[PDB]
RNA sequence: CAUUGGUGAGCAGCGAAGGAUUUGGUGGAUUACUAGCUAAUAGCAAUCUAUUUCAAAGAAUUCAAACUUGGGGGAAUGCCUUGUUGA
């Protein structure tokens, strides 16, 4: 379940899965931590901005979350989890085999509550530590004493004593000691949940029946019983802005707020939250302020204001009812359809089955918006039509999205489920637009596409027809009437010359764009059910019924490569943006990555959950994938961006280095007899060559002003042989001179001016006899050539006084002699680049 | 923002400025405006002149002297890189000084301007006024409170009161 | 062939920041705008990147591994790279402007000096994959008043000193269990401290003030503690000090002032070694390299960069570059150096492969508004406003002719014919076109028929015959050589901005105000295309603009226009945030280029974030220079209305994103643009796509190799075409033996030969096989030189870059060779007795 | 200069041969592209 | 009137040749004077032209 | 006859428990996500201030200091500079 090219990076399109989120405080600042999964995420409250997402994703999802003071306690299976900034501190595994329900943090205790009645509390082994960390005891509930535990609570100034609310009783144990200090009389109803009031000894208990009870624990009594009727009570909170007000939150969905004082109803919130997701999961008024922090199970993250009264007399009589202040949100059903929105990989387009089609941004996710859905009015004046009370459009099946005329017209058609149009929609304005494309043939839309010059739509239709319309004014141009069968895909090239078609009956129509001519067909085996296009490379790739994909160059109109092995049905499949790679999702829950030039499967990777799309990065740098389960996209990153990626196949295991890493190395030499020159720069030779004048052109033009005595040896404070000469010396002696060439080589040269200028210009001439045998060796060598040829350069401009005064000395006339005979070889050089320029020239200028 | 305030000698009005050339008179006590400029410069400070109806407000290079309502009257070129802008009432002189190192006083009745000294100190820290005698105690960035006159273009007392900057 | 990559910013070496050496001392990373350009200096080899900042690079910091660069920009935004992969890994805001970033010694964690605040983070492992945050905070310090002015690690990475405008440096440590050992506040300075940096063991610390103060401070007894042993002034009273560097173990100190001055000593026995002059501009910053052989000083205004070696008083490197001052550029024919105009009155000659200058020409004495080079590459015309037309000789750096009018006007546009005898000059002040010969500098005509500004000229590179267009709506074909003398005019619907002439010289195609490139033929004036750009054109919106971006006419076409080689393309650009690339049989659009990304320039945004209108107006367009430290900081030295402003007068409004010239490269697939920031040269490389020809089921990189080994080198070499793989051609390239190479260089297939053609070009230059090369350039030219000679346009490219390879390494041998081979023949034959 | 940066289209500069190698007429730099000297055969 | 002039040069109808000028404050040489003219699409010049009775719309007017 | 004139009276067509213009307010986005405060290696967030003070360190132009002026003529008295007189 790994793979070598592909690594999880984050999932977007997420708020809250449902699970009661967690409150804190930093400051003046709030923040909410919600949980997403096996993951949470931390907003600024006062923008719902979201500031950090957890690190690493736990083993399993998480159940309850806490927050105090920089620190996150999160529960899942029997570990406690705690994280400040998104990175775990910590990590408690309690002894038992059960799973950690509850939580509660006070003083140095943190409470455990587990779901076979088991608390475990742990304490801080100094007071100044930061958190909880080693075991202090363990406490049982047991069926006498109470049922299932439904919340711990720290009632306010209840020196070591927790709160144990159960559907039976609630119960109050001193953890210092382990005993049981109170147990209350046997409630009638089972109680959902507990909120501690802001007023002293009191909790607030909310049962099934719809009872809203204050019990004070002190007198042991209730003192207020207040009932909402055929409703399940599912969030309780308290204002403390001074105002004596409890907040109910239903299963329904339903948010209720009642005035304590004045023992009435103010305001009922009907239907923020979705009942089947779950209702108002958790309501939470801020401390000292009149906003309340609502979620649900449908990804949604709401708050609610109330403002100041309009009775300056009156005021907490006449209250205005709650407002919308600021939500987050994202889709409430997994992702049908996404794509790309952008070549800078800023944003994504996301169609989900709850109809909703949104915009999620990859750098900040306060920037994504949902797509509006307000219709446009009529050119013509007639009514549009349609029911009065408004639903969504149905399920978008297909998407393309051409960035050639954003802003001026429609750039996206989207293909909805199970209608005879397509629709069009704005990604400037974030809004559905104008025209509704229809298949005229009354068929359903299989297929959508669009121009790369944004002009034109295309329309495949579920039988067989494909309408070509004009995205600026909605006007039907043409008709295409090949296939017979439903069009499963349609694409145009980068150029408008060449379109392509792809059926069910199994046939490719290639067909002109400028002149309506039909350039041929291609019959394959099986029906294909999806196309995608790579404009660069003028390829295309089909996905058959056979379980395999077919790789077609459209030039030449030809089956290039063919895929196989996937046992299932192929869900989706996209190109890389240079065309190397194919990465294809199937249902038999792998994901593979296909290199093309070799065609073979490069990479696999075993899903958990069936991805039903995949797209890749314009930018290339990221992969995004939708599942069967989840409301949000998996994003990927590319690990070829960084480092390299062999190419060998991996189909083997489950599911030369040069050709499988795609490089080569060019030889240092190809034949022996070749000249070559060296592997360095090439301006090596002629900074060698003229390196006095460049001397002389970087010297400043004035003499700097320096101190009136420059210490001696300045550069010092901040043997009799040189090893260069060692090396002529055991040269000349052993008639090799191969590593004297490597290090005359790797010299730099102002080293290599010093080495040939210091050479003994006397009587033998022996250095200089040495020096001429070590580079006729060097150019029988074939290789540095240029270099060797500025040596000798050098060497006739340093010594030629000593050798024209003392040639025909024996020594030095043979050695030049030898350098003649190996040098007179290499006029080859001469007429190769004779012929070059005057053959070049003449077939270039005439 | 940041905004420099200024307080009229009887209280009843507040004047602002703003680094970014948001300037306003107002009756604060009543909560009416008398006057609000938006220069789109940079502004330092500002001071009342003998009544509200006149301020003063050092700009980027020059200061100027708006009435009641708001419009410029003068724009003072011999006042140059002001950043500390003071009043007398009873002697109704107009004390700039600023980033050139030079205190002026300016009369504003009249209009002509009575003294120029040179502080010799670098640009002025800091500058109040004694409001018992009318002398002006300039803080510089060698930590030197000096005390000036008009009348004398030397500084009457030199304090070495800080180390740093005053 | 449409696909283009962001390969160099050339042009421009220093706009602003910090400039950095690498570890190993042979790379010098310098900021150009919102972008860090590297280049090579013992290579010779320079790249930018291609990521952009929003804004200007403030700081810059490279790891000692070579393999982390963080670059923060002004407003404090940050960009994690990896280096040697050149790819974006994070993106980071720090919410306050940063002055300092810099790395550990050991490299795993880097410190930060946000405002008041020093922010050590731990550095990532480049090993591991992207997350979602890769930053680990370590520790914030918050002891200092105000603005760090800049922070200095230790040798070993214990203990960082911090320098702030509050007069004073702090010690701090790494460690809490050390944090004993470094508590000290260093005070007693009169100005804001530059810098505090240790000794080359850790006992001794030296403060550098900006008035001009180095503090010595030793631990010693009067029990022990700090104090200042020592205390050395710089006697330069006006200049302030503006930057200063120090290398411990050669004990030198760099210091750079505020009147262009650097000063070199010696500590702590404060000993001037060295004392120069940048110029007039103050030095904007220090580096030095780990050796410490070599500091490189930049500044600002004029961007200037200057890498100075210090044993020997010799330059490294001596450059200028040029930001939102050119007008025009001008390939050579071999596509090596593009030679620039500036509207500063100079004429730059920029190495491509090393991204420095040759040469610079200062005889103009107003703006330069064009150059362009003969069909002989040693001659370059240029066209200047200050009413000169003057020729230049590139070998011996010669300004041989100038060409004057009998007034003085200014001078806007420039042609000169293929045989290089007459230079034509258009004018925005006359209606005219003068005519000038080469070899006697007397003006031969005034072509007259035009009713409006002549705005652009060029020459038919084969048939000669001078296509003019005008403001007048009008191109006006003139045959000025022969006996005729005749003109055809051709009328378009609107004003004529832009023209370029095909190289076959059949058609010429013209950019108007309209938005639209035409194309006409020249032999019968018929309009045989048309291309409506106008709605791919990126412009934005001013911040000074009262009107929408959209409902904005300011760059609604383009000014520049130039043909590809084979005459198949168009490159546009102008005014706009947009270069356009159009196939002209089809006139559609291939691909389009967003010119800069950068906020700090006007026209980069179409929308503008409504939260900084205001009821005064834009927060943007405040007058904010006044609150500046210094008083040339704070001097608003403006003309009212000035269009560009000038040296001594900068302008108030912002510079504007613009492309004044693009041109193609005759050499390769890859094209130059004069705009603001500097020359953009986006360049195709076929190592990345996958683009095959012909292809087959059979046809694998396994198959080539298989055929290689059973010996079939021309299936071998036409299989690794058809895969047009560059590594698999290479690889069948380099195994073709040589007795081999005339059979398959006679049997390559024709539709494949500009392939090699293509490859050997590209390869040969960098390549060493300089025999095997010039065998394979000779079996090709014998085999297939007619068919070549027929497809002159299909081949010009690939053909330029053989020629190219052949003049520039391989005479260069031969020359030397044969310098060798007289030498010996002198030395052996003449008798040097007594 | 003042009336140029006035009326000017254009950004407005300030206002301001012996034997010699052309390689030392060239700016600072590491490499070189023409070799010969300055002057002439006819000019020496 | 000039006040008239300087809100019609800051609402982008006024080019000096090819290029747009929403700068009051900029001067206008003597011969740069025969290329003030009013930008093409605008509403002034199709109005000018809509009462001359003299409008193409083929040219944008 | 024309009306690319105004003001109206009516049809066909469009058409789901309405439709069409106009407008005030608030929220999100308009650059690329690492949380609030402070005296900051930590503490606070219910603050503390009843340890908040000691010690150490810390004083160059031997005040260098309008790079800051619309043009032409001046300067009684100021101011600046230089010389001088008496202490």
């Amino acid at each position: 379940k790994n793979s070598k090219i592909f690594s999880p990076f984050r999932i977007i399109g997420n708020v809250s899965n449902g699970v009661p989120f967690a409150t804190g405080t930093l400051g003046s600042t709030f923040y909410i931590v919600t949980c997403v999964g096996k993951t949470f995420q931390i907003y600024d409250a006062n923008t719902l901005h979201l500031l950090f997402v957890s690190e690493k994703e736990t083993p399993s999802s998480i159940v309850a979350l806490s927050a105090h003071f920089h620190y996150v306690y999160a529960a899942y299976e029997n570990k406690v989890g705690i994280y400040k900034r998104g990175i775990e501190e910590h990590l408690l595994e309690l002894e038992t085999d059960a799973n950690v329900e509850h939580l509660c943090i006070f003083g140095d205790y943190l409470c455990a509550s587990t779901d076979d009645n088991s608390i475990f509390i742990y304490k801080k082994s100094d007071p100044q530590d930061k958190y909880p960390s080693e075991f202090y005891t363990k406490l049982t509930v047991t069926e006498i004493q109470g049922g299932e535990i439904v919340s711990l609570q720290h009632l306010a100034t209840y020196l070591n004593k927790l709160t144990v609310v159960t559907k039976s009783n609630v119960l109050l144990f001193n953890v210092r000691t382990g005993k049981l200090v109170f147990t209350s009389n046997e409630f009638p109803d089972q109680i959902t949940t507990a909120e501690p009031a802001p007023v002293l000894d009191i909790i607030a208990l909310g049962t099934v029946t719809g009872e809203v009870i204050m019990f004070n624990m002190r007198k042991g009594k209730r003192i207020r019983t207040i009932k909402i009727p055929q409703s399940r009570i599912s969030s309780l909170s308290f204002r403390t802005d001074g105002s004596s007000h409890l907040s109910v939150g239903t299963s329904s969905g339903d948010l209720i707020f009642y005035d304590l004082d004045r023992r009435s109803r103010i305001h009922v919130l009907k239907n923020i939250h979705r009942e089947s997701y779950g209702g108002v999961t958790q309501a939470t008024f801020l401390n000292g302020q009149p906003i309340i922090v609502t979620s649900g199970g449908d990804n949604s993250l709401k708050e609610y204001v109330f403002d100041p009264s309009l009775s300056q007399g009156s005021g907490d009589v006449v209250v205005q009812p709650p407002r919308y202040l600021r939500s987050r949100g994202g889709h409430s059903q997994p992702p049908s359809y996404i794509a790309f929105a952008d070549s800078q990989s800023h944003f994504m387009l996301s169609a989900s089955k709850d109809r909703s089609l949104w915009s999620f941004s990859l750098r900040k996710d306060a920037q994504s918006q949902e797509m509006s859905q307000r219709l446009h009015k009529k050119q013509d004046g007639g009514r549009v039509g349609g029911s009065t009370i408004k639903s969504k459009f149905p399920e978008i099946v297909a998407l393309a999205i051409e960035n050639a005329r954003i802003g001026e017209w429609e750039n996206i058609i989207t293909a909805h489920k199970d209608e005879k149009f397509a629709r069009t929609w704005d990604m400037r304005n974030k809004r559905v637009g104008r025209w509704t494309f229809d298949t005229t043939d009354d068929g359903f839309v299989k297929s959508v596409a669009m121009s790369q010059c944004g002009n034109f739509g295309f329309i495949g239709s579920s039988n067989g027809s494909i309408t070509i319309y004009n995205m600026q004014s909605g006007i039907l141009r043409k008709k295409y009437k090949l296939h017979k069968r439903a069009v499963t895909g349609i694409s145009l090239d980068g150029m408008n010359r060449k379109m392509v078609s792809c059926g069910l009956d199994g046939i490719v129509g290639f067909y002109d764009f400028n002149k309506s001519t039909l350039l041929g067909k291609l019959k394959l085996d099986a029906p294909i059910t999806a196309m995608v296009y790579h404009r660069s490379s003028d390829l295309f790739a089909l996905a058959l019924d056979d379980l395999s994909i077919v790789v077609i160059d459209a030039v030449t109109q030809r089956v290039v490569r063919q895929l196989w092995g996937h046992s299932n049905r192929i869900t989706a499949f996209d190109f890389s943006p240079e065309g190397r790679w194919i990465v294809s999702a199937s249902l038999d829950s792998t994901i593979r990555t296909w290199d093309l030039p070799t065609g073979g499967c490069i990479d696999g990777i075993i899903v958990d959950n069936v991805a039903t799309n995949v797209k890749f990065s314009p930018n290339g740098d990221l992969l995004a994938t939708t599942h069967v389960t989840g409301n949000g996209i998996c994003i990927w990153t590319n690990r070829a961006q960084f480092k390299t990626v062999s190419t060998r196949t991996i189909d083997e295991s489950e599911f030369l280095n040069d050709i499988d890493f795609n490089t080569y190395t060019s030889l240092e030499q190809i034949d022996k007899e070749l000249l070559t020159l060296s592997i360095g720069p090439r301006s090596k030779m002629n900074t060698l060559l003229h390196l006095d004048v460049i001397r002389k052109r970087s010297k400043p033009k004035e003499a700097p002003k320096k101190s009136e005595k420059l210490p001696f040896f300045l550069q010092l404070s901040g043997g009799f042989e040189s090893h260069f000469t060692k090396q002529l010396r055991e040269g000349s002696q052993s008639k090799d001179y191969s590593s004297l060439l490597a290090t005359l080589i790797n010299f730099s040269p102002a080293a290599v001016d010093l080495e040939i200028r210091s050479l003994n210009s006397f009587e033998p001439f022996d250095e200089i006899v040495w020096f001429i045998d070590a580079l006729t060796q060097g150019l029988k060598s074939n290789k540095n050539f240029e270099l060797y040829e500025t040596f000798m350069s050098l060497l006739f401009k340093a010594h030629g006084d000593v050798i024209h005064a003392n040639n025909k000395n024996q020594d030095i006339a043979s050695a030049l002699q030898n350098w003649e005979d190996v040098h007179k070889k290499e006029d080859r050089l001469d007429d190769l680049v004779k012929f070059c320029m005057g053959v070049a020239a003449f077939v270039t200028t005439a | 923002g940041p905004y420099h305030i200024k307080y009229a000698k009887n209280g009843t009005h507040l004047l602002i400025t703003g680094r970014k050339g948001h300037v306003a008179s107002m009756d604060w006590r009543k909560g009416q405006l008398r006057a609000e400029l938006f220069l789109n410069e940079t502004c330092h400070s500002a001071t009342y002149l003998q009544n509200e109806q006149y301020f003063a407000v050092a700009q980027k290079k020059y200061t100027f002297i708006y009435d009641h309502e708001g419009t410029e009257l003068h724009r003072l070129k011999q006042h140059i890189e002001a950043r500390h802008l003071d009043f007398l009432p009873y002697h109704y002189l107009l004390v700039t000084a600023g980033e050139t190192g030079w205190l002026k006083y300016h009369d504003v009745s009249t209009g002509q301007l009575v003294s120029e000294l040179r502080t010799k100190a670098g640009p002025t820290m800091a500058m109040a006024q004694n409001p018992w005698n009318a002398v002006m105690h300039l803080g510089h960035s060698n930590g030197t409170v000096s005390l000036w006159s008009p009348s004398m273009p030397e500084p009457l007392v030199k304090l070495l009161s800080a180390r740093g900057p005053v | 062939k449409s696909d283009f990559k962001f390969s160099n910013l050339l042009g421009t070496v220093y706009r602003q920041g910090n400039i950095t050496f690498s570890d190993d001392g042979k790379q010098l990373l310098s900021p150009v705008g919102n972008r860090v350009s590297v280049f090579d200096l013992i290579n010779n080899k320079s790249f930018t990147f291609e990521y952009e900042h929003r804004k200007n690079i403030a700081a810059i910091d490279l790891n000692k591994q070579g393999t982390l660069l963080i670059s923060i920009d002004e407003d404090g935004r940050a960009i994690l790279v990896n280096f040697k992969a050149r790819n974006v890994l994070h993106h980071f805001n720090f919410k306050e402007k940063c002055s300092a970033v810099k790395f550990s010694p050991d490299g795993r964690l880097f410190a930060l000096a946000s405002g008041r605040f020093l922010q050590i983070w731990k550095t990532p492992d480049v090993n591991k994959d992207r997350q979602f945050a890769p930053f680990v905070r370590h520790r914030v310090h918050a002891g200092h008043f105000q603005d760090i002015t800049s922070l200095t690690w230790s040798q070993d990475s214990r203990f960082i000193l911090t320098t702030s405008k509050d007069l004073s440096a702090k010690i701090w440590s790494v460690d809490s269990e050390e944090k004993n050992l470094a508590a000290t506040t260093f005070n007693g300075h009169r100005d804001y401290v530059m810098g505090a940096f240790f000794s080359h063991d850790q006992e001794k610390i030296y403060t550098v003030s900006k008035d001009g103060a180095v503090f010595v401070w030793e631990f010693t007894k009067r029990k022990y503690s700090w104090r200042i042993t020592k205390k050395h002034f710089f006697y330069a009273n006006q200049a302030k000090v503006k930057c200063v560097t120090f290398h411990p173990a050669t004990r030198l100190l760099a210091v750079g002032f505020t009147s262009g001055e650097f000063r070199l000593y010696d500590l702590p026995d404060f000993t001037l070694i060295q004392q120069l002059s940048m110029g007039q501009n103050p030095v904007n910053t220090v580096s030095v390299n780990q050796t410490g052989e070599w500091l490189a000083f930049g500044s600002s205004k004029l961007g200037q960069l200057l890498v100075y070696e210090w044993q020997s008083e010799s330059y490294i490197l001596k450059q200028q570059g040029h930001f939102d001052s050119t007008n025009s550029l001008a390939y050579s024919p071999d596509g090596s150096r593009v030679v620039t105009a500036s509207e500063d009155g100079k004429i730059k000659v920029w190495d491509i492969t090393s991204g420095f200058c040759l040469a610079t020409f200062e005889e103009h004495t107003s703006s330069v508004t064009a150059v362009q080079f003969a069909k002989r590459g040693q001659v370059m015309f240029s066209s200047s406003l200050d009413g000169t037309v003057r020729a230049w000789d590139l070998i011996r750096y010669r300004n041989f002719r100038t060409f004057t009018g009998t007034e003085r006007i200014q001078f806007n546009c420039l042609a000169v014919d293929p045989s290089g005898e007459v230079v034509c000059a258009g004018s925005l002040d006359n209606f005219d076109i003068h005519v000038w010969s080469v070899q006697t500098g007397q003006l031969l005509d005034a072509l007259s028929g035009h009713e409006g500004p002549v705005s652009c000229l060029s020459f038919s590179q084969e048939n000669s015959v001078l296509a003019s267009a005008s403001w007048d709506k009008t191109i006006r074909i003139w045959s000025i050589f022969g006996r005729s003398q005749q003109v055809e005019p051709i009328e378009v619907y609107s004003d004529v901005l832009a023209l370029s002439m095909r190289p076959d010289g059949k058609e010429v195609a013209v950019s108007t105000l309209k938005g639209q490139i035409s194309i006409f033929n020249i032999e019968d004036a018929k309009q045989v295309g048309n291309i409506d750009c106008r709605k791919d054109i990126i412009s934005g919106r001013f911040n000074q603009d009262r009107f929408t971006a959209k409902n904005s006419e300011r760059s609604k076409f383009f000014t520049t226009i130039h043909y590809s080689f084979d005459g198949m393309a168009i490159v546009a650009g102008g005014n706009n945030n947009s270069i356009c690339l159009y196939d002209v049989p089809n006139e559609v659009l291939l691909k389009r280029f967003i010119v800069s990304r950068n906020m700090a320039l006007n026209g980069t945004l179409e929308f503008l974030n409504s939260k900084k209108m205001t009821e005064a107006g834009s927060l943007d367009l405040i007058d904010d220079a006044g609150e500046n430290s210094d008083l040339e900081d704070r001097i608003d030295n403006s003309l009212p209305g000035s269009q560009r402003g000038g040296d001594l007068s900068t302008r108030k409004m912002r510079p504007e994103v613009r492309v004044t010239s693009v041109q193609f490269s005759p050499t390769a697939n890859a094209f130059a643009a004069a705009s603001t920031e500097g020359l953009l040269i986006y360049s195709t490389n076929d190592t990345i796509l996958f683009d095959p020809f012909d292809l087959d089921v059979d046809v694998t990189p396994h198959s080539t190799v298989e055929a290689l080994r059973e010996k079939q080198f021309l299936n071998a070499l036409v299989m690794a075409f058809r895969l047009n793989e560059e590594y698999l051609i290479n690889k069948v390239y380099e195994a073709i033996p040589i007795k081999e190479i005339p059979l398959v260089a006679s049997n390559i297939p024709a539709i494949y030969l500009p392939r090699i053609l293509k490859f050997i070009g590209d390869f040969a230059i960098e390549s060493q096989h300089i025999e095997f090369n010039l065998i394979w350039i000779k079996a090709l030219l014998s085999a297939s030189g007619g068919y070549i000679n027929e497809h002159k346009y299909l081949f010009s490219t690939a053909m330029r870059s053989i020629q190219r390879f052949i003049v520039r390494v391989a005479k260069e041998v031969v020359n030397t060779t044969t310098d060798n081979k007289y030498t010996y023949r002198f030395l052996v034959s003449t008798d040097g007795s007594m | 200069y003042k009336l140029d940066v006035l009326s000017s289209v254009h950004f407005v500069p300030k206002p301001a041969r012996v034997e010699t190698p052309t390689i030392s007429m060239e700016d600072a730099q590491p490499l070189y592209m023409s070799n010969a000297s300055s002057l002439a055969p006819q000019e020496i | 009137t000039i006040q008239d002039a300087v809100k019609f040069i800051e609402q982008g109808h006024v080019r000096v040749g090819p290029n747009l000028i929403n700068d009051p404050a900029y001067l206008v040489t003597r011969n740069m004077e025969d290329y003030v003219t009013w930008v093409d699409n605008s509403k002034i010049k199709k109005t000018l032209l809509r009462y001359r009775n003299q409008i193409d719309d083929f040219d944008f007017s």
